[PDB]
């Protein structure tokens, strides 16, 4: 599946300038406008800005002072910047293709002459009364602003913090004799003591998806995160089928593949 | 600015609900409202644009309307997978000044209840040899998505060292959660057993592990 891909630090210290980039030209950067949307924990979506094939830039008024958006149709990269970040700026940052354009419209309850069914001079104007059109109140059309997000990236989680990056320690959650459920058995991997979020987990390089659940992380009093990923598998396979959890911690540029071996009882 | 939405709406399975998006003439009244669906763990998905037009892949039971400064997203034949956060959006004085609503969390009532399956993992041999110990209680396939977890050492309630996640949806739309008890290897080996007790809808399932086993 083709995507828009965000890139940038997962961890940034307060006040620094968050620098991100979006890179994808299959969604023709020459024929599509790209925008940036963020969502902080427990808050609603928030517009940041956009830029089209030309370089025409529009910004969230409340944030335009700290926002700067450029592009490079050469490298096919739109790049956003956000200065003087704070903990309020920790959020998921989404790259998106966006539909923007101003179109001529009529006030609510009015219709264009041609929409009323009138053909002739004056058909491009707005009319309050489509039935008795020759005596209808009439207006020249006004600008109607059109916006919607067309394509969404997967998003990049950015954490604003003074704490330091830490890669995970991965331990097996092995199935045992008393811990099965008849035909099936639960096994998993414990992903311990990492910072910042996020961690993703797959099994057997993506070949195993049936029965997989990766839990959200817990935040410990230590300030570090831990999570678990579990898969329910056939009990009769334990021993013959190899199970490997693939842990990705992009904030530390770490990947771990951990074989989960069954217990000998 | 922020468009006004109800924080929470409840619809019954197989029935219909409407999510309201109230704005002003400079945004909603400009006549091009869009809607977005956000399921935890996934990226947002565009549902509606231009007040009434469905995006690619949006079933017919999702419909959008508008009357003046108020827009409405109506969802009929509610399914469990419709539970999500829904946001409206509109330009304001410029097709590049977008404003989103405050968001609505949709709950689908009348879903079938399910008691949780619990698996309690003892500390791995590898973790113990690294001089740490974590008991891991995984709780899955339950509904509604609310549980309370208590831990015991032998028969003593254990308070400190417990971390528990808020339940979240699995791929099959049932809920899962996890609880952790951090111990020293010495505490693990000193006690005769440890237990995780999961309470769900007035009933409790307890799983126990002992260091004298595998």
């Amino acid at each position: 599946k083709v995507q828009l891909r965000e890139s940038g630090p997962s961890l940034i210290k307060p006040s620094q300038t968050l620098s991100l980039t979006c890179t994808t030209s299959i969604f023709s950067l020459i024929d599509k406008t790209v925008g940036w949307v963020r969502q902080a924990p427990g808050k609603s979506l928030e517009w940041l800005g956009s830029i089209d094939t030309s370089g025409n830039t529009g910004y969230n008024p409340g944030l335009k002072s700290r926002l700067h958006i450029t592009k490079d149709n050469s490298r096919s990269q739109v790049s956003l910047s956000l200065s003087s970040v704070t903990t309020a700026d920790s959020a998921t940052y989404y790259c998106t293709t966006v539909h923007q354009q101003t179109r001529k419209g009529c006030p609510d309850g009015w219709r264009f002459g041609w929409d009323c069914g009138f053909h002739g001079y004056g058909q491009e104007d707005c009319y309050e009364d489509c039935i008795d059109i020759l005596s209808s109140q009439t207006l020249s059309p006004t600008d109607a602003y059109e916006f919607h997000v067309d394509a969404w990236g997967q998003g990049l989680l950015v954490t604003v913090s003074s704490a330091s990056t830490k890669g995970p320690s991965v331990f097996p959650l092995a199935p045992s004799s008393k811990s099965t459920s008849g035909g099936t058995a639960a096994l998993g991997c414990l992903v311990k003591d990492y910072f910042p979020e996020p961690v993703t987990v797959s099994w057997n390089s993506g070949a195993l998806t049936s029965g997989v659940h990766t839990f959200p992380a817990v935040l410990q009093s230590s300030g570090l995160y831990s999570l678990s990923s579990v898969v329910t598998v056939p009990s009769s396979s334990l021993g013959t089928q190899t199970y490997i959890c693939n842990v990705n911690h992009k904030p530390s540029n770490t990947k771990v593949d951990k074989k989960v071996e069954p217990k000998s009882c | 600015a922020v468009l006004n939405q109800p924080s929470s709406v409840s619809g019954s399975l197989g029935q219909r609900v409407s999510i309201t998006c109230s704005g002003s003439s400079s945004n909603v009244g400009n006549g091009y409202v869009s809607w977005y669906q956000l399921i935890p763990g996934s990226a947002p998905r565009t549902l509606i644009y231009g007040d009434t037009s469905r995006a690619s892949g949006v079933p017919d039971r999702f419909s959008g309307s508008r009357s003046g400064n108020t827009a409405t997203l109506t969802i009929s034949s509610l399914q469990a997978e419709d539970e999500a956060d829904y946001f409206c959006a509109s330009a304001e004085d410029s097709s590049s000044n977008a404003v989103f609503g405050s968001g609505t969390t949709l709950t689908v009532l009348g879903q079938p209840k399910a008691a949780p399956s619990v698996t309690l993992f003892p500390p791995s041999s590898e973790e113990l040899q690294a001089n740490k110990a974590t008991l891991v209680c995984l709780i899955s396939d339950f509904y509604p998505g609310a549980v309370t977890v208590a831990w015991k050492a032998d028969s003593s309630p254990v308070k400190a060292g417990v971390e528990t996640t808020t339940p979240s949806k699995q791929s099959n739309n049932k809920y899962a959660a996890s609880s952790y008890l951090s111990l020293t290897p010495e505490q693990w080996k000193s006690h005769r057993s440890y237990s995780c007790q999961v309470t769900h809808e007035g009933s409790t399932v307890e799983k126990t592990v002992a260091p004298t086993e595998c």
